[PDB]
């Protein structure tokens, strides 16, 4: 059983330090890795360490900003995750790869004094410990009444706020035919850009009343934008 | 069979202990022993 | 020793185990101690 | 450096399909180390594949791996609807380091293949007041949600300021994308068209917006 922990949001420029503390087996004879994994992104590697914790590999992505290390007493890992940006907004997992169980001449060698070895893979792998290093704070959104160019569609561009979400919401909620409420973005100042869009016909373009009701929880700025061509 | 390295000095020989780490037995007859020890030259051979 | 609990024979750690063959008994038989000559 | 996997691949149900990973001698050409893990929404990772060819207990006997060169692939047959996930390979290099794929998303096909729906926005008035100037791309009603974004600036390609979303679901069974575009007001007013191609399934459908 691994606890990933010691993640947290942070800025670009701090440091942390995280946690892999290890139980259901022997860590102290057993080499581990970190592992990242930016929100809907691909495994991007960080850095692994020996069985005892003089080795420290890493990716080059990670190094030396985010150093493996290890306790092999408290049976727990850590990466002294230092100078921190915005390529550590991931998810840290704890794998293991190298080694076998020495089963040869049909009985169990081991190294010193019976540990365990790496076992080629995991018993039970990384559950993830999320670094997420965005760079903006509370801030109201900036919601513009998106003008129509049959269906000529219309609706609300909730621009710059963080963090999510906002709850966009038409004409206090009486208007709910066409609401595309479509994600939010990670743009350059740690804001975040969405649009909860109505899509509507031609003929209502200002006609019928669009009051995007745009909650932004963590900055209560709940902005009302009547639209129109 | 002794898998041995000269021993840890700098340098100016030209050895005669060795870290021999070599795989063991225990007390527990199925389960083994991986070890090191330090052997003069004179006991051993390769 | 620390799936199903394993153990192992609490002498191994300790002393070479035999067994008394079954043939001998373990069953005590009186036994008269006696002196020589001279004393 | 990153070991090379084509961005996504699909199937029918039942259907046998095929992941590679390209990397080079010193790690998947070096070694019979590549291993393979599946990926689900919002879960950790599972090996199905490991030492090229072998599968971890529990896993079905419809995966399967080989190793020709210096690419490793994965293959899946009689895909069933539990195997669409992201697809990651593994594998170690010449100095005891691991790499990962760059991943994979498998998509099981739930209902026929559809084209994306793009709509360009010209930047707002009330933000060009603003000193500031923004292109919004929006896609819509595609599937499987994958999709390459590219920009152009007149007919010149524009890799810089660019900012592209993760395909998200919608309440309709098909996926949505953003794009978005920054720029200065003078950079915007400068130039005669900026166009917004969307490479969905080989396919590139494209939207124009002008001063």
């Amino acid at each position: 059983r691994l606890v990933e922990s010691g993640g947290g949001v942070v800025q670009p420029g701090s440091s942390l330090r995280l946690s892999c503390a290890a139980s259901g087996f022997d860590f102290s004879r057993q080499g581990m890795h970190w592992v990242r994994q930016a929100p809907g992104q691909g495994l991007e590697w960080v850095a692994f360490i020996k069985y005892d914790g003089s080795e420290k590999y890493h990716a080059d992505s990670v190094w030396g900003r985010l150093s493996i290390s290890r306790d092999n007493s408290k049976d727990t890992l850590y990466l002294q995750m230092n100078s921190l940006r915005v390529e550590d907004t991931a998810t840290y997992f704890c794998v293991r790869e190298a080694g076998g169980p020495d089963y040869r001449n049909g009985y169990n060698y081991y190294d010193f004094y019976d540990g365990y070895y790496n076992y080629h893979y995991m018993d039970v792998w990384g559950k993830g410990t999320t670094v997420t290093v965005s760079s903006a704070s509370t801030k109201g959104p900036s919601v513009f009444p998106l003008a129509p160019s049959g269906t000529a569609a219309l609706g609300c561009l909730v621009k710059d706020y963080f963090p999510e979400p906002v709850t966009v919401s038409w004409n206090s909620g009486a208007l709910t035919s066409g609401v595309h409420t479509f994600p939010a973005v990670l743009q350059s100042s740690g804001l975040y850009s969405l649009s909860s869009v109505v899509t509507v016909p031609s003929s209502s373009l200002g006609t019928q009343t669009y009051i995007c009701n745009v909650n932004h929880k963590p900055s209560n700025t709940k902005v009302d934008k009547k639209v129109e061509p | 069979t002794l898998q041995c390295t000269n021993v840890t000095n700098n340098i100016t020989d030209d050895g005669e202990l060795k870290n021999c780490s070599f795989n063991m037995t225990t007390e527990l007859r199925d389960k083994k022993q991986k070890v090191y020890s330090l052997f003069y030259r004179l006991d051993v051979v390769q | 020793i620390n799936s199903n609990k394993e153990y192992r024979l609490i002498n191994c750690n300790t002393s070479a185990i035999t067994q008394a063959c079954p043939k001998v008994s373990f069953e005590p038989i009186p036994i008269h101690y006696c002196a020589p000559a001279g004393f | 450096s990153a070991l090379t996997q084509p961005a996504s691949v699909s199937g029918s149900p039942g259907q046998s399909i095929t992941i590679s990973c390209q990397g080079t001698s010193n790690d998947v050409g070096g070694y019979e180390s590549v291993s393979w893990y599946q990926q689900h929404p919002g879960k950790a990772p599972k090996v199905v594949i490991y030492d090229v060819s072998k599968r971890p207990s529990g896993v079905s006997n419809r995966f399967s791996g080989s190793k020709s060169g210096n690419t490793a692939s994965l293959t899946i047959s009689g895909l069933q609807a539990e195997d669409e996930g992201d697809y990651y390979c593994k594998s170690l290099t010449s100095t005891r380091r691991r790499v990962f794929g760059t991943g994979t998303k498998l998509t099981v096909l739930g209902q026929p293949k559809a084209a994306p729906s793009v709509t360009l926005f010209p930047p707002s008035s009330e933000e060009l007041q603003a000193n500031k100037a923004t292109l919004v791309c929006l896609i819509s009603d595609f599937y499987p949600g994958a999709v390459t974004v590219a920009w152009k600036a007149d007919s010149s390609p524009v890799k810089a300021g660019v900012e592209t979303t993760t395909p998200s679901k919608q309440s309709n069974n098909k996926y949505a994308a953003s794009s978005y575009l920054s720029l200065t007001p003078e950079q915007w007013k400068s130039h005669k068209s900026y166009s917004c191609q969307v490479t969905h399934e080989g396919s590139t459908v494209e939207k124009t917006v002008a001063p």
